[PDB]
């Protein structure tokens, strides 16, 4: 399955088609979107980002805590969509 | 979506109207004095351990007999007094808090609940058939450190004994509590004043963590000259409680008597619009918090 993806950079909004087999910062590297990270195996801070609206399937990340996912906290290096989902990026200092 | 009470374990509908639970009554006891305008009695089921029910829940009962249609009567739902580890401290058993519902009509003939006589009349080794657990809205808050405010007015004080059982009486690994638990309960008279001896060794074992407030209508006014009712007692911290009420700790759950909370919410009114707020939307909004909780009837 394929769903709809909104971001909502610190420079504006852009949407994109994600496969939810694929992570979703992946994608948006492909599709030349310039979001950050630093592991890329989701135990870290700097692809943080804001579920706005749907949902996501962040299991096998490790470093939010309950709280921060019931927050809509994302790590967006290891989150596969399972909707339509709209996402605020650059949000690592707001986590910190 | 994620709750901010411990959902973890909870089970229901375990047992349906269809087939119930066969359990057996072991106490019962009259808590209300002579004098009391009620009767409201306390009693313990045998479970065998096959109902592992969680503080906040409530059970369904089946009285004995038929209605006018050689069917069973309906079920009536009574809020489960004891904490999950029974009364004995087991998991064996079950407490419900029952007020014999009797009253005169206006043709001057004394009417008589059918499951709330059924049950004070119950007799050790009187067979009770069970169902349920039912109800996810009045479960306890999962922070330990919690600010729980229990507003109550008579057999709504059920919950919070089953509530406070575990946070006070009891030592859990899992479950230390460790925050602040107010609690107000108002009710006629002295004499149908619950369970009082039982708060009084809490508030005497967690002097700082326990604070409770009664309010007897018919036996204490206010400054203002009017009967002290939950709201009236209430009122005389509109302060701290108002305050309380923006934190991220607090948790308020209310249960009994059903127009009570007119009584609440008209206190809450005249509080919100003094920081320019509309209490309804405030009220709306701790909802979806779970940070209010309501269960009346
Ligand atoms: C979530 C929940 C929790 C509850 N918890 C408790 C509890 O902890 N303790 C407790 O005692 N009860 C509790 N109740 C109420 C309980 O389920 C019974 O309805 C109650 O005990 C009386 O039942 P009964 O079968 O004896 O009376 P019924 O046989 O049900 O008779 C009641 C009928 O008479 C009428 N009637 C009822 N009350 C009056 C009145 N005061 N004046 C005039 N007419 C009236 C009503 O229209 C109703 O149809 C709870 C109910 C709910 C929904
Ligand atoms: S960059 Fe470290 S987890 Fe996404």
């Amino acid at each position: 399955a394929t769903y709809n993806v909104k971001l909502i950079t610190p420079e504006g909004e852009v949407e994109l088609q994600v496969p939810d087999d694929v992570y979703i910062l992946d994608q948006a590297e492909e599709d030349g979107i310039d979001l950050p990270y630093s592991c890329r195996a989701g135990s870290c801070s700097s692809c943080a980002g804001k579920v706005v609206s749907g949902s996501v399937d962040q299991s096998d990340q490790s470093y939010l805590d309950d709280g921060q996912i019931c927050d809509g906290w994302v790590l967006t290096c290891h989150a596969y969509p399972t909707s339509d989902v709209v996402i605020e990026t650059h949000k690592e200092e707001e986590l910190t | 979506k994620c709750s901010k009470k411990q959902e973890e374990g909870v089970v229901t509908n375990l047992y349906k109207p269809k087939e119930p639970y066969v359990g057996r009554c072991l106490l019962n006891t009259k808590i209300t004095g002579d004098d009391a305008p009620g009767e409201t009695w306390h009693m313990v089921f045998s479970t065998e351990g096959k109902i592992p029910y969680r503080e906040g829940q409530s059970i369904g009962v089946i009285a004995d007999g038929v209605d006018k249609n050689g069917k069973p009567h309906k079920v009536r739902l009574y809020s489960i007094a004891s904490s999950a580890i029974g009364d004995f401290g087991d998991s064996k058993t079950v407490s419900l808090c029952v007020k014999r519902l009797i009253y005169t009509n206006d043709a001057g003939e004394i009417v008589k609940g059918v499951c709330s006589n059924f049950l004070c009349d119950l007799q050790p080794g009187d067979n009770v058939q069970i169902t349920g657990p039912v109800g996810k809205e009045m479960l306890m808050p999962k922070d330990p450190n919690a600010t729980i405010i229990m507003l109550a007015t008579g057999t709504g004080i059920a919950p919070f004994r089953s509530f406070l059982w575990k946070m006070f009486f009891e030592k859990h690994d899992d479950y230390k509590f460790n925050g602040l638990g107010w609690l107000f309960l108002g009710v006629p008279t002295s004499s149908s004043l619950l369970y009082k001896e039982e708060f009084g060794k809490m508030k005497e074992r967690a002097p700082e963590n326990f604070r409770v407030d009664y309010a007897v209508s018919r036996e204490q006014t206010n400054a203002a000259g009017e009967r002290m009712y939950i709201q009236t007692r209430m009122a005389e911290y509109k302060e701290e409680l108002w305050e309380l009420l923006k934190k991220d700790n607090t948790y308020v759950y209310m249960c009994g008597l059903k127009g009570m909370e007119k009584g609440i919410d008209d206190i809450m009114v005249s509080l919100a619009e003094k920081d320019g707020i509309d209490w309804f939307d405030y009220k709306k909004q701790l909802k979806r918090g779970d940070q209010w909780n309501v269960e009346v009837y």
